[PDB]
């Protein structure tokens, strides 16, 4: 059910420092905030593809998403 | 059932009108919960015209004290408008108590247990708890006394718990020195009380002959607004927080504010020496005022320790500061609110510290750790005031949802619930035997509650706008009131509790004007802060607004 | 990348130069993860190209994350005491130990009165949730939310 | 004004007899602030779902997914009463009697060397 | 050390927001005067802010000089990600 594996994300610190280790809880509260987010996402992208009357949920969903909302513009 | 909300409403509204006077002041309490419930719940099924409808026609025959809250209801027409409230969503969810007596629910019982008023009796029964008591129905002038709140005239099951209003040192009512882990008290603090005890030789008896005098510590330029003031217990310092994010400390002894000396001049000198801490003063730095920086909002909070170092203030930016008064340093920032923290107070022992803050919960510290050890997460709107009891094993948390709270400090239960107030309670203080506390609130009552027996058991009426600061006297001959009426009332405060039940209520006397010794008016100046010299010397500081 | 001048874009190429100067989320539980939420508006299918999307979506949240909680790890890593171009004003810590040993020669004649009573008878950076939490209610997101009020007691 | 009059009787409506008169101004300068990023999100929506006309669920949609991010609120009471009970069943700690000045471990507390520049 | 060069040159350096001015909204931060030549760098980095935000409204004036006008600073903002608003109330 855990999406996030707890190692990768010792690998998104790596290649920002080589020398870093973060604190067990400061792990937790990430996951925590990478779970949270998937779920406000996907809501959201989900009621904007109801909107457009859809049953696809389409990048074109997600994507909006994030550039009104968290402004993160990810190429698609 | 949604269009027909307004045929039960009415039907139920036309029963009572027509019962006899007796029981028809008792069952008018059931008006303003059964109107909200009704319209709370018409608008969470989305039922908006109807709910506007109902709003429109039955508003105008809720008791006068109601029209704030039914303000707010009036704004909220849709779903989502109240579903981030939390405030009227925490009322959907809770029980209106609702103290009837058995001869009046006799013809309540009657009226809905038949099926031509099933509906309404399935709404009482769903959203209104009814807390029965064998008594005298009550007047509408009592009745008047001790409702006002939402989910407001709390169980006496709540107010039967057992509670020790006593001081420390035999006294029954006193709890162990070791049920709450207090400090040692130290040499220097042992060294205080010997000066305290010399000023109490020169206290004098208050009481309704010999009136205190008043010295008020106006602050006149203010220009940034003054949202804080606290005295020390010995009147030798002033704090003042104002809403340019400062606060600024006043020396009112003859006798200037000095820092102690910097770490390198410390360590030439020797300890152990009688003088040390005359040694340690810095003289270079000698002020009669103290300005320190460091909260990003408008202090709202300011509380002395009693041994005068230990300044705390509270503000807007979520934050509770621990500033020094020999270093003239902030030590601590306590973050657990993200909300403004509307009051601070130390304990009358100086290590624990409660904080109250919009975030309608109030946290207990101990200025050791990061985090707070008890959270009193009761209240349904902003716990406005933090009171410590004078044996600090008990918290009052006066609030926005017209509740006043007493918390235990083990467990962090709530053992009384003093409802009765129409307004948002600004001011607790209480009694210096530890048996009463009197509340202030916008609706300019003063309320004189027992804490044994969880009563009301007198109601002070003078003042006109918000009661913003109470304080007995140190005998408790006296308590004094400030509002924004500009005015400083002082009430009897040993003929208020001259008597000392099972109905849960006392008939209150309708006495405040024989409890009134004196009132004095302020030049356009509220009055923030009371505070009472150890010799029984009134003072009282605010900003003057010319306004 | 709307805006040319953006001014997020020079928040993120400074600070990147200041830690200079001292995820990919698994797509089998994923795609069951997005697929559950959407049971709850009627969005029964997902298209094939969204659940790497929204993994790619989740590493530039914990990325601007990540990179933000570093350059306030390392901002208590810089001690001033070894420059010299630097100089201290005011050490409260020391006037505390002062205060603490007299305190202790109290106590000390304290345990003489008792005892005449008886007598009678390479730098490693290391992230704290403090840098988390200060990361958390600095920006918009998070900053009255209930997973910063709860690590208020973590 | 037209939409000033009417500022004016939503604050004496919460009771608000006594304001300054920037209140108003300001309070309409929030409100066009408000309906100018409803609108502007509700045509991006409408642009979304390819229709020419910006219709009433385009409004009900950009009102709701800006007032998911924008107006928050305190946390709710089962939520405060859950962490209550999780903190109030730890029993109060004892005291060291002689310990000092009563604070916070070092990294929690703002006392710290404190340095500044050597002005030359 | 550029910086710290610049800021040891800025004693002796009068900024064009004064520091009894630029330190009253400090002070209503929470951030206290400790030294003046922090005081002045802060005033330097807003004034920097704003003469930006001029001079691109100014490239905008001198493509449709002069008068400075709420449609210059609406395109002018808009490459700085900053939506502002017209009055359109009074």
């Amino acid at each position: 059910n855990q999406v996030l594996t707890k190692k990768k994300l010792q690998d998104l610190v790596r290649e920002v420092d080589p020398n870093e280790q973060l604190d067990e809880d400061v792990e937790e509260m990430l996951l925590q905030i990478a779970d949270d987010f998937i779920e406000s996402v996907v809501t959201a992208a989900c009621q904007l593809a109801r909107h457009r009357k859809s049953s696809t949920l389409e990048v074109k969903d997600v994507q909006l998403h994030l550039e009104r909302q968290w402004n993160m513009w990810i190429p698609g | 059932d949604p269009t027909m909300y307004e045929e039960y409403y009415s039907g139920l509204k036309h029963f009572i009108e027509c019962s006899l006077d007796c029981h028809r002041a008792e069952l008018s309490q059931l008006f303003y919960p059964l109107f909200v419930h009704m319209y709370l719940e018409l608008v969470y099924n989305q039922h908006e015209n109807e709910a506007k409808s109902f709003f429109e026609k039955f508003h105008g025959d809720q008791e006068c004290y109601y029209q704030d809250d039914l303000r707010v209801l009036s704004s909220l027409t849709k779903k989502e408008h109240m579903k981030g409230n939390e405030t009227m969503l925490d009322f959907r969810t809770s029980k209106f108590v609702l103290r009837i007596s058995r001869d009046s629910y006799q013809l309540l019982k009657r009226h809905l247990q038949e099926k031509q008023n099933n509906q309404i009796w399935n709404i009482v029964q769903e959203h209104l708890y009814i807390d029965i008591f064998d008594g005298m129905p009550r007047s509408k002038q009592q009745i008047d006394a001790m409702v006002g709140s939402l989910a407001g005239e709390a169980k006496r099951e709540a107010n039967k718990s057992k509670v020790f209003f006593g001081l420390l040192k035999q006294d029954p009512n006193a709890p162990p020195q070791n049920r709450i882990p207090l400090p040692e008290l130290k040499d220097s603090d042992k060294l205080d009380k010997i000066m305290n005890m010399k000023e109490t030789t020169k206290r004098v008896r208050l009481g309704p002959d010999c009136l205190p005098s008043i010295c008020f510590y106006t602050f006149l330029n203010a220009y940034q607004g003054l949202t804080a003031v606290d005295v020390t217990d010995d009147s030798s310092l002033i704090a003042g927080g104002f809403a340019d994010s400062t606060v600024r400390v006043w020396s009112v002894t003859p006798k200037k504010l000095r820092s102690v000396k910097q770490a390198s001049d410390l360590s030439l000198i020797d300890k152990e020496s009688d003088d040390v801490l005359e040694r340690i003063m810095d003289e270079k730095t000698a002020s009669e005022l103290k300005i320190l920086y460091g909260h990003s909002g408008p202090v709202y909070g300011a509380s002395f320790s009693p041994d005068r170092n230990y300044l705390l203030s509270s503000s807007e930016d979520g934050t509770v500061r621990l500033w020094s008064l020999q270093t003239f340093t902030c030590l601590v920032g306590y973050k657990g609110h993200n909300y403004p923290v509307w009051d601070t107070q130390f304990s009358p022992y100086g290590y624990y510290f409660v904080s109250g803050g919009h975030d309608r919960v109030a946290r207990l510290w101990a200025t050791d750790h990061y985090q707070p050890l008890r959270i009193f997460a009761g209240h349904l709107a902003d716990v406005n005031c933090t009171r410590f009891h004078p044996n600090s094993n008990y918290v009052a948390t006066g609030s926005a949802d017209r509740t006043v709270r007493l918390w235990d400090v083990l467990n962090g239960n709530c053992v009384r619930i003093f409802t009765g107030h129409k307004g948002p309670i600004h001011s607790l203080t209480f009694s210096p035997n530890g048996r009463f506390l009197a509340t202030g609130a916008t609706d300019g009552r003063v309320l004189l509650w027992d804490i044994g027996h969880g009563l009301m058991v007198g109601e002070l009426k003078g003042h006109t706008d918000t009661v913003c600061s109470l304080r007995f006297s140190r005998d408790g001959e006296i308590l004094a009131s400030g509002s924004m009426d500009n005015t400083v009332r002082l009430w009897d405060a040993i003929k208020a509790f001259e008597d000392l039940t099972a109905t849960g209520h006392i008939n209150l006397p309708e006495n405040s004007q024989e409890l009134l010794l004196g009132t004095y008016m302020t030049k356009s100046t509220p009055v923030v802060h009371l505070h009472f010299t150890r010799r029984n010397l009134v003072l009282a500081a605010g900003a003057y607004s010319p306004q | 990348v709307a805006s040319m001048a953006g001014v997020n874009l020079s928040e993120e190429s400074a600070r990147i130069l200041a830690t200079n100067s001292e995820t990919f989320l698994l797509q089998a539980p994923l795609q069951r993860r997005i697929l559950e939420i959407g049971k709850k508006h009627g969005i029964t299918e997902l298209h094939p190209d969204v659940v790497s999307y929204v993994s790619h979506a989740t590493q530039q949240r914990l990325q601007n994350l990540v990179e933000k909680i570093s350059e306030t790890a390392q901002q208590k890593n810089f001690s001033y005491k070894d420059d010299d171009r630097y100089e201290q004003a005011s050490d409260v810590r020391a006037q505390l130990k002062f205060f603490e040993q007299l305190d202790q020669i109290e106590k000390q004649r304290k345990d003489e009165q008792e005892r005449e009573i008886l007598m009678r008878a390479q730098r490693i950076t290391r992230v704290n949730l403090r840098d988390l939490i200060f990361c958390l209610e600095n920006e918009r997101e998070t900053s009255h939310s209930l997973l910063l009020y709860k690590a208020f007691l973590k | 004004p037209k939409d000033a009059q009417m500022m004016a009787q939503i604050l004496k409506d919460m009771g608000i007899t006594e304001y300054e008169p920037r209140v108003i101004n300001q309070m309409l300068e929030f409100a066009f602030r408000y309906v100018t990023t409803i609108l502007d999100d509700a045509k991006i929506y409408s642009s979304h779902a390819k229709k020419a006309t910006v219709d009433a669920d385009d409004v009900r949609l950009a009102i709701q997914c800006r007032a998911d991010q924008s107006f928050t609120s305190p946390p709710p009471r089962d939520f405060l009463l859950d962490i209550a009970r999780q903190r109030n069943q730890t029993p109060l700690p004892l005291i060291k009697p002689y310990s000092g000045p009563r604070l916070p471990p070092d990294r929690y507390c703002l006392t710290a060397p404190n340095y500044r520049l050597k002005s030359l | 050390t550029p910086l710290v060069d610049f800021l040891m040159q800025l004693e002796d350096y009068t900024p064009t927001i004064p520091d009894a001015v630029t330190g009253y909204y400090l002070n209503r931060a929470g951030f206290e005067a400790s030294d003046p030549r922090i005081i002045r760098l802060i005033s330097l980095a807003a004034q920097k802010f704003i003469s930006d935000i001029a001079n691109d409204a100014l490239q905008h004036c001198k493509m449709k000089k002069y008068t400075l006008t709420m449609e210059d600073l609406t395109p002018a903002l808009s490459e700085y990600g900053i939506n502002v608003k017209k009055p359109h109330y009074f």
